[PDB]
């Protein structure tokens, strides 16, 4: 176990970071080429932020 | 279209007369030449794009 559990805690705090980046964080759209492709650099670099 | 004068604006005047850009530093100012500009009839001299 004293072995196990760190591989485990690190594959899953890489799946967590990865998991973040399913996020909105107050933004339209995670898929930050969605938001270039879709909105005006005006108001694209506010929904980037 | 006053209103459209401003930086991030869109509009015909925007778009294809004035452009401000999305980092302007500086002022805008506008006033009333209804009588100076305005001739009896209609003035039809000043053209826009």
């Amino acid at each position: 176990g004293k072995l196990q559990d760190v591989v485990n805690q690190n594959a899953q705090a890489l799946n967590t970071l990865v998991k973040q980046l399913s996020s909105n964080f107050g933004a339209i759209s995670s898929v930050l080429n969605d938001i270039l492709s879709r909105l005006d650099p005006p108001e694209a670099e506010v929904q980037i932020d | 279209e006053v209103r459209q004068i401003a930086p991030g604006q869109t509009g015909k005047i925007a778009d294809y007369n004035y452009k401000l850009p999305d980092d302007f530093t500086g002022c805008v100012i506008a006033w009333n030449s209804n009588n100076l500009d305005s001739k009896v009839g209609g003035n039809y001299n000043y053209l826009y794009r």
